[PDB]
Formats: structure tokens, C-alpha cells, sequence
């Protein structure tokens, strides 16, 4: 009965945030779902990613 | 099966935390499990990750 979102701080080290494609077009330029972030490559490395949250 | 009654088998499939686990113990970088009877078929792919302690 409720879209109530909570931010919470996740750290994403090694990889680039906030991809966006223009199928999915915010305003002016590109984006993408609001409540989802797009992890892809940074430099040519992707981490094992490993993040918790109690 | 040569007995006259219906036999159920427990078994299962063992995720490592890392890939230097799943070395140590299985050599092969990635597993596969396939337990199968004449007319059905199940297929697990073990996945490696870290869960909760
Ligand atoms: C992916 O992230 C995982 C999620 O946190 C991470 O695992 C954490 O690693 C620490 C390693 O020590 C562990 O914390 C435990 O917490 C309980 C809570 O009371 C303790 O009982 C216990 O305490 C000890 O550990 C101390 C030092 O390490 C030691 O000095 C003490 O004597 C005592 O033995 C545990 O440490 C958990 O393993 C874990 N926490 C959670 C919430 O999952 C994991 O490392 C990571 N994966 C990779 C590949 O880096």
C-alpha cells in the first residue's frame, strides 16, 4: 500500500554508476529506472563486488 | 529401484564463497551436479559467492 523508498548508502568501489540508455531518456539527455543503478566497467576492470546491508 | 516401494533420495550441491575454495576442493573452476531417474532430469550449477556469516 506504499512506493515509500528509503536511500541507503551502498559503496560500489571499482565500477562505474548511474548507467542510463536512451531507451530510457530523463529529460534532455539519457537515463534510466530511478530506483536501480546501472554497475558497469570502470578503466577495463569489473570487482567481484561484495556489499552488505543489515 | 528393484524393491516394490517408492525411494526418496536427499541430496544436494555445494556453493563455495570463493573461487580459491572451489579449487581447494574440486579442482575444476566450476562445478555441475545432474541427478536423474528414466523419466526425469535435474541439473544444478553450483554459484560462487560470499553469503552471510
Ligand atoms: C563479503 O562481505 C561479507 C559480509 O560482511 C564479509 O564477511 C564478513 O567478514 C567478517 C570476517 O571476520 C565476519 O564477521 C563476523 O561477525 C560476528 C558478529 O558478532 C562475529 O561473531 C565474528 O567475529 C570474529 O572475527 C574477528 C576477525 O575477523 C576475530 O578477531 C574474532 O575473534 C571473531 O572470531 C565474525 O568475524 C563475517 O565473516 C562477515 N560478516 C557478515 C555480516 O557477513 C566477507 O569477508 C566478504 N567476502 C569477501 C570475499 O571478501
Amino acid at each position: 500500500g506504499t512506493l515509500e523508498f528509503i536511500t541507503e548508502g551502498f559503496t560500489w568501489t571499482g565500477v562505474t554508476q548511474n548507467g542510463g540508455s536512451n531507451a530510457c531518456k530523463r529529460g534532455p539527455g539519457s537515463g534510466f529506472f530511478s530506483r536501480l543503478n546501472w554497475l558497469t566497467k570502470s578503466g577495463s576492470t569489473y570487482p567481484v563486488l561484495n556489499v552488505t546491508m543489515p | 529401484n528393484n524393491d516394490n516401494f517408492d525411494k526418496l533420495y536427499i541430496w544436494g550441491v555445494h556453493h563455495p564463497s570463493t573461487n580459491q575454495e572451489q579449487t581447494s576442493l574440486y579442482v575444476q573452476a566450476s562445478g555441475r551436479v545432474t541427478v536423474s531417474t528414466r523419466r526425469s532430469q535435474q541439473t544444478i550449477i553450483p554459484n560462487i559467492g560470499s553469503r552471510p556469516w
